C-alpha cells in the first residue's frame, strides 16, 4: 500500500545513514595503532588493509543506495503529489484557453474583412453590363 | 583446461580457491593436531628478540598505506558521483504535465482516452512508459 | 513543483559532498604530517553536518509524502482544452489554405 511504500522508504533511509556512520566510525577505530600480542604484525596489517578497503566500498555503496532512494522519492512526487498535478492542469488549461481565444478573434476579424470585400465584389459582378 | 563457462571472473576464483586450499590446510592441520594420533603438541617456552622496533614502524607504514588506499577508493567514488550527476524524471515531469499517468506495481501506465473528459467508450487507453530517454 | 524537486537535487549534491568529506578526512589522516588538525576538525564537523542534514531533508520529505499520499490514480486531466485548441488551430489552417487559393485566382485574373 502507499503507507507500506512510505515505511519502506523510511527504512531504507535509516539503514543507509546508519551504514555510512558505522563504516566511517569503524575505519576510524581500526586506524588506531595498538600494541600487538599474538597477531603477527604482517597478518594484522593485511587484515586491517582489507577491512578499510571493504568499509570504504560499503560507504560508496550506501551513497549509491541514497541516490536510488532520492530517485524513487522523485518518481513518487512526480506521479502522486496531488497539489502539483492540479496546478499543472490549471496552468495548461488556462494557456490553451488563451490560445483558443486568440485564434477565434483572428478568425472573426478575418470574416468581417472578407465579408466587406465580398459585398464590393458582388456589387461589381452583378452590376456588370457584359 | 576448461571451467563451467566462466571466462570473466576467473582470476578472482583463482585467488579465492587458493584461499580455499590454505583454509583447508588450516582445518586439516588443526584437526590432525586435535587428535593425539598422527600429530602431537609439546609446550615449549622459547623466546625471540625483535631486531628492530617492529610494531611501531610496521604499524605506522602499514596503516598509512591502508588509509591511502581507503581514501583512494572513497575519493574515486566521489568524483564518479560528480561526473555522474553532471534525465529520465525530467521527461516524466514534462509527460505528466501534458498527460495523465499512474503507477501499478513497478509499471508506470497512462490513460489515453477521453473517459476523464466524459466519453463512455468501452476501450481503455492504457499506454506504458518505457525507459529507453523515455518512450511510450 | 520546482521547489521540492530542487530540494531533491540539492540532496543529491550533498550526498556527493558527504562522500567527498569522508574522503578528504581520511586524506588528511593519511598524511605523514597533518599540521592543520583544526582543519581536520572542520572537515569532520562538515562531514557530520552533511550526513545530519541529508537525514533531515529526506525524513522531512518522507513525512510530507506521507501527508499527501492517497494510493488513487488522480482522475483529473486536461484533454478537452487541448482538443479545442487543436480544432481552433485547424480552423486557422483551413482558412489559410483557402486564402491562398483566392489569392491565386486573383493573380490569375490580374495576370492577363
Amino acid at each position: 500500500s502507499k503507507e507500506t511504500l512510505l515505511q519502506s522508504y523510511n527504512k531504507r533511509l535509516k539503514d543507509d545513514i546508519k551504514s555510512i556512520m558505522d563504516n566511517f566510525t569503524e575505519i576510524i577505530k581500526t586506524a588506531k595503532i595498538e600494541d600487538e600480542t599474538q597477531v603477527s604484525r604482517a597478518t594484522q596489517g593485511e587484515q586491517d588493509n582489507y577491512e578499510m578497503h571493504v568499509r570504504a566500498a560499503n560507504i560508496v555503496r550506501a551513497g549509491e543506495s541514497l541516490m536510488k532512494l532520492v530517485s524513487d522519492l522523485k518518481q513518487f512526487l512526480i506521479l502522486n503529489d496531488f497539489p502539483s498535478v492540479n496546478e499543472a492542469i490549471d496552468q495548461r488549461n488556462q494557456q490553451l484557453r488563451t490560445l483558443q481565444e486568440e485564434c477565434d478573434r483572428k478568425l472573426i476579424t478575418l470574416r468581417d474583412e472578407i465579408s466587406i470585400d465580398l459585398y464590393e465584389l458582388e456589387e461589381e459582378y452583378y452590376s456588370s453590363s457584359s | 583446461k576448461f571451467q563451467p563457462s566462466l571466462w570473466p571472473w576467473d582470476s578472482v576464483r583463482n585467488n579465492l580457491r587458493s584461499a580455499l586450499t590454505e583454509m583447508c590446510v588450516l582445518y586439516d592441520v588443526l584437526s590432525i593436531v586435535r587428535d593425539k594420533k598422527f600429530m602431537t603438541l609439546d609446550p615449549v617456552s622459547q623466546d625471540a628478540l625483535p631486531p628492530k622496533q617492529n610494531p611501531q614502524t610496521l604499524q605506522l607504514i602499514s596503516k598509512k598505506k591502508s588509509l591511502a588506499g581507503a581514501a583512494q577508493i572513497l575519493l574515486k567514488g566521489a568524483e564518479r558521483l560528480t561526473k555522474s550527476v553532471t534525465d529520465f524524471n525530467s521527461e516524466l515531469l514534462r509527460l505528466r504535465q501534458h498527460w495523465k499517468l499512474r503507477k501499478v506495481g513497478d509499471k508506470i501506465l497512462g490513460d489515453l482516452s477521453y473517459r476523464s473528459a466524459g466519453s463512455l467508450f468501452p476501450h481503455h487507453g492504457t499506454f506504458e512508459v518505457i525507459k529507453n530517454p523515455l518512450d511510450v | 513543483l520546482a521547489n521540492e524537486r530542487l530540494r531533491a537535487l540539492e540532496d543529491i549534491e550533498r550526498e556527493i559532498g558527504a562522500i567527498l568529506q569522508n574522503a578528504g578526512t581520511v586524506i588528511l589522516e593519511l598524511s605523514k604530517e597533518k599540521t592543520n588538525e583544526r582543519l581536520l576538525d572542520r572537515q569532520a564537523a562538515a562531514f557530520t553536518a552533511s550526513v545530519q542534514h541529508v537525514e533531515a531533508e529526506l525524513s522531512a520529505q518522507i513525512r510530507y509524502l506521507t501527508q499527501v499520499a492517497t494510493g488513487q490514480p488522480h482522475e483529473g486531466s486536461s484533454y478537452s482544452s487541448r482538443k479545442d485548441c487543436q480544432m481552433a488551430l485547424k480552423r486557422v489552417d483551413y482558412a489559410r489554405l483557402k486564402l491562398s487559393d483566392v489569392a491565386r485566382t486573383c493573380e490569375q485574373m490580374l495576370e492577363n
